[PDB]
């Protein structure tokens, strides 16, 4: 998790991505993931659930 | 410095405000997972909860 942090991942894709893949979540919810292109919107999303 | 005082503290307030967006959904969780835990531990549709 620190590997897949700011201190070595500094695309926000790339790190949201990192940060997304590792719960185990609902299948709708990873679609929310998937489907927003904005990087504030999908981060306010991971940061809210 | 006055110019890293102003980036650590927009640093500060914004990541309290984080913060608290994580600490009012843990008690709400909190409130949430242990009722759906109890009601599906104790027995099963075999309780006849229905």
């Amino acid at each position: 998790y620190q590997q897949e942090a700011v201190k070595s991942t500094r695309d926000p894709a790339i790190l949201a991505d990192l940060v997304a893949h590792h719960a185990t979540w609902t299948l709708e919810e990873k679609q929310t993931i998937l489907e927003t292109p904005e990087v504030e919107e999908r981060l306010k999303r991971v940061l809210a659930l | 410095l006055l110019r890293d005082l102003e980036r650590f503290e927009l640093d500060k307030k914004i990541a309290a405000r984080v913060k608290e967006q994580m600490d009012q959904n843990q008690r709400e969780y909190y409130l949430r997972e242990q009722m759906k835990a109890i009601q599906k531990e104790l027995g099963g549709g075999e309780d006849f909860l229905t």
